[PDB]
């Protein structure tokens, strides 16, 4: 795996549903105002789900929701496993192999 | 079991019933 | 310790399991008695707790009962939160999410009742989102119980209640540090922080914020509701209470078991339920700590209760509270490898110390284990694990070299003939 | 005119003397005879940095990504 991307769906494009609009009202009341500003993590994580998995217009999505400058999304989204940022299939298996499940 | 749908999970009873929040401010 | 046991009875700090899963009036045990307790001045729970003293169940010493009658004394300005680790970050613990599982009606109030103590304003928690289906229901939980008038903002009886957030993270270690957690609960990156700035209690999410454990939270309101002078029951006048162990790797039936202090690893490895491998003259190489200790022999760890500071006795102590065995077919050498490939894949990174620093471990420990150039590499592969510990900032570190560190105590030769048994094969 | 070196006169053109302060400074232009020119010494300010500022409630330095 590397972690350039060629481009390829600069705009590919994206966009949410409008049933999710009213959830990320929620979500963001989680927080204080004035720091918010990241709620990421659940927010980025939602669009993988509406999709299954995010391309490159997708992190520039939400940039434009949460107005930070997007590279501080191509990097929490290069950081953590659980986002596939290349594209998967139907069923994505995992295979415990460690000390113990060795 | 609900693989989408955290909705009213987050939204149902939360949405109303997380008060205030006063949260402050942080302007900044 | 007494009579050398840690016994378990059905009186014990947890309720119920295959009885109510579900919401209701916490039929017999929970929620009993709420508004006399908090109506009373705060600080009298403070050092209330004492008459136990727990230690805390966060990989660590440094009892719960101090950092919290710790500085968050005063108050001037912010609000004060609570973070409380659900995560699993060490390989083979699992004493987590049994708790949460079965039984979540417990920490809501853990929370609350705990909470009134930091004179704290909200209730985040954390949970690894890797657990998808049984996080998923505490938000019922909270719910079922939540929406009944229970909890906030006067709920009940007092003028301070409040509610609690459920996070999630995705390819986390960050439980890995406290000053790592209260970033990325932020949405940084999660590289953790130093260490003192300002340590956690200063700088925090915008303002101080208290970094508890699952257990350690979860067992308090219990501990304050009958507590005692049966707050301290077993172990002796240094470490007292009764935590969980979760036997895996080698047994007849792997599974947990509530166990009180001082217990000996010979009787309790075979209790609950068999020794199923050789209870004997299969060796028995045991490693006290999940990942954060190194291996023992034969010796007398067997006899060696698990005391906490009775473990610091020998090489090496454990706080993480679980157990993996061996007996005959697994190479430890084998074996400790996979321990290591697992290191160097849940590193931050900043630190030079730590990256680059341990690669050049793992990247010779695939010398070894498939035999390979000579000796006198032992050598300096120690001076290597000697040359890290005040150099990184965070206890991965520190709990980066402990297993090879351990490694070549404990065991000489295991390595110095298979050198030997590619050395013969080459020629 | 011949390879490119930069043949030159000039014949002082590379002299570096090194003294110890500037009251023993001028002491050897004079002393020589000959004119000059003085430059001054530099040092910072004093300055106040402190880490763990970083992280603030209501202050607008607060960074991310460091
Ligand atoms: C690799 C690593 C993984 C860790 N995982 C956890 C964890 O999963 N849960 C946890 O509570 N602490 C974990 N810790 C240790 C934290 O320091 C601990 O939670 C924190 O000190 C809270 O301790 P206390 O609440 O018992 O006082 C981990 C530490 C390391 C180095
Ligand atoms: S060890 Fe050095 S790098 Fe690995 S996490 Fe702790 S601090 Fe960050």
């Amino acid at each position: 795996v590397h972690r350039d991307t060629p481009e390829n769906n600069p705009e590919t494009p994206f966009d949410f549903t409008p049933e999710n609009y009213k959830r990320i009202e929620a979500i963001v009341k989680n927080y204080p105002e004035g720091h918010k500003a990241a709620a990421v993590l659940p927010v980025l994580d939602l669009a993988q789900r509406q999709n299954g998995w995010l391309p490159i217009s997708a992190m520039n999505k939400v940039a434009e929701i949460l107005q930070v400058p997007p590279m501080r999304v191509y990097e929490v989204a290069t950081f953590y496993t659980m986002y596939n940022r290349k594209p998967v299939g139907k069923y994505h298996i995992q295979v415990c192999t460690t000390t113990p499940c060795m | 079991y609900s693989t989408y749908t955290f909705l009213d999970l987050n939204l149902d009873l939360s949405k109303f019933r997380m008060p205030q929040p006063s949260s402050g401010r942080e302007s900044p | 310790f007494g009579s050398l046991k840690d016994e378990d009875r059905i009186f014990t700090n947890l309720y119920g399991r295959h009885d109510w899963r579900l919401k209701g009036a916490q039929s017999r045990g929970d929620w009993y008695k709420t508004k006399e307790i908090l109506l009373k001045g705060p600080d009298w729970i403070l050092g209330e707790v004492k008459t136990s003293g727990l230690r805390g169940r966060g990989g660590a010493g440094f009892p719960t009962g101090l950092k919290w009658s710790f500085m968050n004394k005063p108050s001037d300005g912010r609000p004060k939160y609570l973070v409380v680790n659900a995560d699993e970050g060490e390989p083979g613990t699992c004493k987590d999410r049994e708790i949460i599982r079965h039984d979540p009606h417990k920490l809501v109030e853990g929370c609350l009742v705990g909470g009134r103590a930091m004179g704290a304003r909200a209730a985040y928690i954390y949970i690894r989102g890797e657990f998808y289906n049984e996080a998923s229901n505490l938000q019922v939980a909270i719910r079922e119980a939540y929406e009944a008038g229970l909890i906030g903002k006067n709920a009940c009886g007092s003028g301070y209640d409040f509610d609690v957030f459920v996070v999630r993270g995705a390819g986390a270690y960050i439980c890995g540090e406290e000053t790592a957690l209260i970033e990325s609960i932020e949405g940084k990156q999660g590289k953790p922080r130093l260490k003192p700035p300002f340590p956690a209690d200063v700088g925090v999410f915008g303002c101080p914020t208290t970094v508890a454990n699952v257990e350690t939270v979860a067992v308090s309101p219990t501990i304050c509701r009958r507590g005692g002078a049966w707050f301290a029951s077993f172990g002796r006048e240094r470490n007292s209470g009764t935590k969980l162990f979760n036997i895996s790797g080698h047994v007849n039936n792997p599974c947990t078991v509530e166990e009180e202090m001082s217990v000996p690893l010979k009787e309790l490895i075979e209790k609950h339920a068999g020794g199923v491998t050789g209870g004997w003259d299969n060796l028995l190489a045991v490693i006290p700590g999940g990942s954060s200790t190194p291996l023992i022999p034969k010796s007398v760890c067997e006899t060696v209760l698990m005391d906490f500071d009775a473990l610091i006795q020998a090489q090496t102590g454990l706080g993480t509270a679980a157990v993996i065995v061996m007996d005959r077919s697994t190479d430890i050498v084998k074996a400790i490898a996979r321990l290591i490939e697992f290191y160097k894949h849940e590193s931050c990174g900043q630190c030079t110390p730590c990256r680059e620093g341990v690669d050049w471990m793992n990247k010779v420990m695939a010398r070894f284990v498939r035999g390979d150039a000579r000796p006198a590499e032992i050598d300096s592969l120690w001076e290597i694990s000697k040359q890290i510990e005040g150099h990184t900032i965070c206890a991965l570190g520190d709990g980066a070299a402990w297993p090879v560190q351990g490694l070549i105590r404990h065991f000489r030769p295991e390595l110095e003939e298979r050198m030997q048994q590619f050395a013969q094969q080459h020629q | 005119p011949l390879m490119g070196w930069a043949s030159t006169a000039d014949p002082l053109s590379n002299l570096v003397l090194t003294f110890s302060t500037k009251e023993d400074a001028v002491a050897f232009a004079e002393k020589n005879g000959w004119s000059y020119d003085v430059e001054e010494r530099k040092v910072p300010k004093p300055k106040s940095k402190s880490y763990g500022a970083n992280f603030s409630w209501n202050k607008r330095t607060r960074v991310s990504t460091k």
